[PDB]
């Protein structure tokens, strides 16, 4: 979840030229190749 | 209550009985409640929604059911209430209990709450 | 909550969770879901309470989650809504207090 | 960081617009003590003891503040932003 | 110990109005001097504003197009007030040797206004009780005649 | 007692997320390999590609792929249904949850000790019938499933057994 400045609507992804085109007034940040990082590590029990 | 005055049969447990040393409270203004909270720290409808959250100095203020404000330190709003009760500005039955499991301080000035006394 | 005067989706999980580590998951769960059909807006967001409710509801809902006061200032019915949610991420009849 | 502000405001000597939430007192220069230990205490008007210590988390917004002059007859214009609101309390 | 002595300042406070943003936290975000087409209420405020969106961001484009009214592009905001008693909280600018206080009036919050999407739902429809007051305001909604300027003052 | 419990991918990985890269959003599992040696069961990255697949996520085609030393996993986008973005965010719940192997039925099995191993689940013959289970030695307690599995001669014994063992 990363909002808009200027709205703040919560984040979506366009898949086309990578960028965070909101479904209101767009404000497009088409981050670069920074790499998007979640890495929300999960639960391993064992024995 | 009685832990052992109980029927037997339909009402095993349903049906209880007082104990000795209780008393039943009635009901009472919230006016110096209020009066009180608002001068020993609490502010609610100017903070950032944010505020209210995980952060631990955020115990909200209950009153009654209705969120009157958040303090920052639960223990100065718990312990000047309890010495105001004491003192006897506030009406001896309020009651200010502290649940740290989610931050909420609750007074109480419900009436039918069971009350009993202690030295 | 858009319905109840806060538009916004930053300010809804502003009032849920700041901090996100169980309340990130309420991100996906709902904001995305009221954002997956195309109602980012107040006056909508009425109306389609305005059909279920058996414009006309900035009056019926004070007849929902009573004793917090409004006086179409509807600040103090939000935190206690999202507190209410608060809860569940985070989460006894029969005890007598 | 109760009284951390005040030492914060020492360290830089840039003024700061700060936030104060007063006790509810009708009026029937005053004093500001910081104790030993950061106990703050403004010794207010009437020479009653009010305690003001800490607050809510602050500048998780942007809090602005500005005098309204009226611009039409005037100028609405921002003096300062914000900083750590105070809260002051009466004491027993 | 710092003894330092609170002023109770009686400059005129009648024109502080705190002005709140639960909108800009992400970057230190300052709203910025330049933006004009200032718009502003005496009670509840409304500010209405020049917010013109960048252009570093690429154009927007189509989208922009897409949204029927934009005027470059008001953001504009709705006060969302918080008035209630509005005395509890008077502080004003504070050196480490002076100190003065200065009593304000109404806080408000300032979220941003959209009314893009609800003119655009109209918009469609071409193709509350007593919810202004008694006296419809005829003037605080009017009294928006706004000039936000920098000036050293107090 | 691996082989035949169920174990979602969630509980054998590292550190998940999606990762940006240009015109795309790819997700990515670690999938925690001393996990799966420790764990005696027998998973593989080709394992969890099939079971990826065919799970009701729409992943049906190749989509996923195989990256790394059959230690990283990837699927990076549907194809219709609000697929851009809102399909990823629904992929990163549902991706975790997927049973990578086992009888997905069977909540959780607890050896005992000669060694036996008791479940808590329905399944029966597909319990009965994986490896290393001698399925002519096996009863349960629900009467139905050795009535839909092991006949009703067998259904008839057990409503003697689970009455007279409760007794
Ligand atoms: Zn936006």
């Amino acid at each position: 979840l990363l909002f808009c400045p200027g709205c703040g609507n919560g984040l979506i992804v366009e898949e086309g030229q990578r960028c965070h085109r909101f479904s209101c007034n767009t404000c497009p940040y088409v981050h670069n190749i920074t790499r998007k990082v979640t890495n929300r590590k999960y639960p391993k029990l064992k024995e | 209550l009685c832990p052992s005055d109980t029927p037997e049969g339909e009402a095993c447990g349903l049906v209880k009985n007082l104990a000795l040393m209780t008393h039943i409270t009635t009901d009472m203004e919230d006016g110096p409640i209020v009066k009180l909270a608002s001068n020993l720290g609490v502010e609610d409808v100017n903070l950032l929604c944010g505020e209210e959250l995980s952060y631990p100095n955020v115990f909200l203020v209950f009153l009654n059911g209705n969120i009157l404000g958040v303090i920052r330190d639960h223990k100065k709003l718990v312990n000047t209430f309890r010495l105001m009760r004491r003192a006897g500005y506030i009406n001896e039955f309020v009651s200010i209990s502290t649940n740290l499991t989610d931050r909420c301080v609750y007074i109480s000035s419900d009436g039918g709450r069971l009350c009993r006394p202690y030295i | 909550f858009k319905a109840m005067g806060v538009e916004s989706d930053q300010e809804i999980v502003q009032m849920i969770g700041t901090e996100e580590h169980v309340m990130a998951a309420f991100g996906p769960s709902l904001e995305e879901c009221q954002k997956a059909q195309i109602f980012t807006q107040m006056q909508a967001l009425k109306y389609i309470g305005n059909k279920v409710r058996r414009a006309r509801e900035l009056l019926a809902s004070t007849i929902l989650t009573h004793v917090p006061v409004k006086e179409f200032n509807f600040r103090a019915k939000c935190i206690y809504t999202a507190v209410m949610v608060r809860r569940v991420i985070l989460a006894d009849r029969d005890y007598y207090g | 960081s109760v009284a951390e502000l005040l030492r914060e405001l020492s360290l830089t000597k840039e003024e700061e617009l700060l936030f104060l939430q007063l006790p509810d007192t009708l009026p029937g220069v005053g004093k500001l003590l910081i104790r030993k230990s950061g106990r703050v205490q403004l010794l207010l008007g009437k020479v009653t003891l009010d305690v003001t210590m800490g607050t809510a988390c602050s500048f998780l917004q942007e809090l602005v503040s500005v005098g309204l002059g009226d611009s039409r007859t005037g100028e609405m214009t921002v003096l300062g932003h914000v900083k750590h609101k105070l809260v002051c309390s009466p004491d027993f | 110990v710092q003894e330092i002595d609170v002023y109770l300042a009686k400059s005129l406070a009648e024109k502080l109005y705190l002005f709140q943003y639960p909108v800009r936290p992400a970057s230190m975000t300052y709203d910025d001097i330049p933006h004009l087409s200032a718009k502003i209420k005496p009670k509840q405020q409304k500010v209405e504003l020049e917010m013109a969106i960048d252009t570093l961001n690429p154009n927007y484009c189509r989208s922009k197009g897409e949204q029927i009214a934009l005027n470059m592009d008001k953001q504009t905001f709705c006060s969302s007030q918080t008035t209630s008693n509005t005395s509890r909280y008077a502080a004003a600018l504070y050196r480490q040797g002076e100190l003065h206080l200065t009593p304000l009036h109404g806080i408000l919050q300032l979220r941003p206004s959209f009314s893009y999407l609800d003119k655009a739902d109209a918009k469609h429809r071409e193709r509350r009780r007593v919810q202004s007051y008694e006296f419809l305001q005829k003037k605080h909604a009017e009294e928006p005649w706004v000039h936000l300027h920098y000036y050293g003052l107090r | 007692k691996g082989r035949i419990e169920k174990t979602l991918l969630g509980e054998i990985s590292e550190y998940i997320e999606e990762v940006f890269l240009p015109d795309d959003c790819f997700i990515l599992v670690k999938l925690s390999l001393e996990r799966i040696r420790l764990l005696r069961l027998e998973v593989n990255a080709e394992t969890v590609r099939y079971s990826i697949c065919t799970s009701k996520l729409r992943v049906k085609p190749g989509d996923v792929a195989v990256h790394g030393e059959a230690v990283v996993c990837v699927t990076p986008r549907e194809n219709s249904k609000s697929s851009m973005y809102y399909v990823l965010q629904f992929l990163k719940e549902d991706l975790p949850k997927v049973v990578v192997q086992g009888i997905p039925e069977v909540s959780r099995a607890v050896i005992h000790i000669k060694y036996k191993l008791l479940v808590e689940g329905d399944n029966l013959r597909a319990v009965m019938a994986t490896h290393g289970v001698k399925g002519t030695r096996t009863t349960s307690n629900n009467t139905y499933e050795v009535e839909k599995t092991l006949g009703i001669e067998a259904a008839r014994t057990t409503i003697i057994n689970e009455i007279q063992y409760t007794m």
